[PDB]
């Protein structure tokens, strides 16, 4: 949704 | 499978290690601020909590330890440098994953930190065999639970409660007064609500930099050490260049490789390319702090469980700026609304100045906000730069455009972004009669349509006069302070 990065 | 005679442990300078007193520990943001001048040039640092500060981990409840299922992803360590993403791995529990880690280390090594290090980089740099591990990364603590305690009202008083309200509890750090993330209403996952990292041996988090160049705080709850390598922020670009230089084909294939978090490069090569790298060994019960735009990477020495979260003191505001601007040029989507945080900070500070004008009692919060705002203040400088940017951007608009004052609920609910930049438009937006609910930034208002200016308008949240009034208010303009204390 609103988020930090994931590889 | 282990081959110590061919180990490739990179000989890297240590990141500074800090031992805060209880006093220092009572004020997380203040302590981080004192840390800044001493360790910002290192990119990362290791923070050992005062003796006997060891908050209980709720994840160790066997109700969660043995039952709470979490996803993992598969990492081929031998592929991290020389060769793409991580594929879906099997589900695990903490118990299960620890057991498989024990099994793995037993098979692979039949083991201290430098041995594991040398062997890890052995696998990465040189590639005898395929080594395949799992990582339970970026797990939502609102889904899984946090490694820190929470308050339970009906139960007897405990030290657990004190930990739950402690500032270094990562559930509380993001929105401490002094951190502009407090002005983001949404509980953004990862940025504001802490994320969980369950690890096994060789579990990697590849080279990356926090979103919006934020500060990163990482607490290792339990398990084996986590090895970190960090680059100073002021060498970020250099690092990047070296990547482009040392992995040409991977960047020909994926020019956006850096933001993909699947590529690892050895600190040895980095040192031979002139990039300063600093090593840190995070053990159980310890913190690791990452500074703005500080590229960092690292791996796990075995089974562990970490918890990370972003934080944003006022000094971050200049970097957080660059970031979003950079994002605009990269035409990459953001994770938060920067102008919301900046304006929010300015509004809180103005509120405090207004309180002082009423000869209200000076609290620690009021003091902290006053300290960062005046013609020398970091907050004042940030706001000033933003307003200047606004005025130039508006100045560059050709005459025709109409103004409509943006209604406050314009970013609530919906993130609004430049159709081309993905620049967050919390402060300004441009549009035409061609495209309702489709906007551009003030820099790309030109590129929106083909229509003449008759049809062109601009949503403005605050008039230029009001913004400059804000800058003056931070500098002590009492009328301006009165003005912005009303908003
Ligand atoms: O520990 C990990 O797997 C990765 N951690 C981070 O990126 C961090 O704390 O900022
Ligand atoms: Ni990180
Ligand atoms: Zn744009
Ligand atoms: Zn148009």
């Amino acid at each position: 949704a609103r988020t930090k990065q994931t590889a | 499978r282990w081959n110590p005679s061919e180990a490739c442990r990179p000989l890297v300078d240590d990141a500074p290690i800090f031992y805060p007193t209880n006093e220092d520990f009572d004020d997380p943001l203040g302590y981080i601020e004192k840390l800044r001048s001493k360790a910002e040039s290192y990119g990362i640092c290791r923070i050992v909590p005062p003796v006997a500060w060891r908050p209980p981990c709720p994840l160790k409840e066997k109700k969660i330890w043995e039952n709470s299922k979490f996803p993992t992803r598969i990492q081929f360590i031998d592929l991290l440098q020389n060769r793409f993403g991580f594929q879906t791995g099997p589900d695990f529990t903490l118990a299960a994953f620890q057991k498989y880690d024990e099994y793995f280390k037993e098979c692979y090594f039949q083991p201290k930190v430098k041995d594991l290090e040398g062997e890890y980089w052995r696998i990465v740099e040189q590639a005898t065999d395929e080594v395949e591990v799992y990582y339970g990364a970026d797990l939502e603590t609102k889904k899984f639970g946090s490694g820190f305690p929470k308050y339970k009202p009906g139960y007897p008083i405990s030290e657990a409660d004190q930990y739950s309200q402690c500032g270094w509890n990562l559930n509380n750090l993001s929105r401490l007064p002094g951190s502009v993330l407090a002005f983001e209403s949404c509980d953004i996952s990862g940025v504001i609500v802490p994320w969980l990292y369950v690890g096994m041996c060789f579990s990697t988090f590849c080279w990356h930099v926090e979103d919006h160049h934020l500060y990163s705080m990482n607490y290792l709850h339990t398990g084996d050490p986590k090895v970190w390598y960090g680059i100073p922020g002021n060498h970020a670009e250099s690092f990047e260049n070296v990547m482009k230089k040392r992995l040409p084909d991977l960047f020909e294939e994926q020019p956006d490789l850096l933001h993909q978090l699947v590529t690892q490069l050895s600190p040895r090569i980095l040192k031979e390319e002139g990039v300063p790298v600093y090593r840190a060994v995070q053990r159980s019960g310890e913190f690791i702090l990452t500074f703005p735009k500080a590229y960092h990477s690292g791996f796990n020495c075995g089974f562990n469980c970490a918890e990370a979260v972003n934080v944003a003191p006022v000094d971050w505001l200049v970097h957080g700026q660059n970031a979003v601007e950079g994002y605009s040029k990269q035409r990459r989507k953001s994770s938060l609304s920067h102008d919301k945080l900046l304006l929010g900070a300015a509004m809180e500070a103005t509120y405090c100045l207004w309180e002082l004008s009423l000869s209200k009692k000076k609290t620690p919060v009021i003091a902290r906000w006053k300290r960062v705002c005046s013609e020398d203040g970091l907050l004042t400088k940030a706001v000033k730069k933003r307003v200047q940017m606004e005025e130039e951007r508006l100045n560059h608009l050709q005459d025709g455009f109409s103004l409509r004052k943006m209604e406050g609920d314009f970013d609530n609910k919906r993130e609004r972004e430049c159709f081309l930049c993905f620049y967050d438009l919390h402060m300004s937006a441009s549009s035409c009669k061609c495209s309702p609910n489709r906007f551009a930034c003030l820099i790309h208002a030109k590129d929106l349509c083909s229509c003449e200016s008759k049809d062109r308008y601009i949503l403005i949240r605050h008039t230029l006069d009001e913004l400059w009034a804000l800058v003056r208010a931070l500098e002590g303009d009492l009328d301006a302070i009165d003005l912005w204390a009303s908003k």
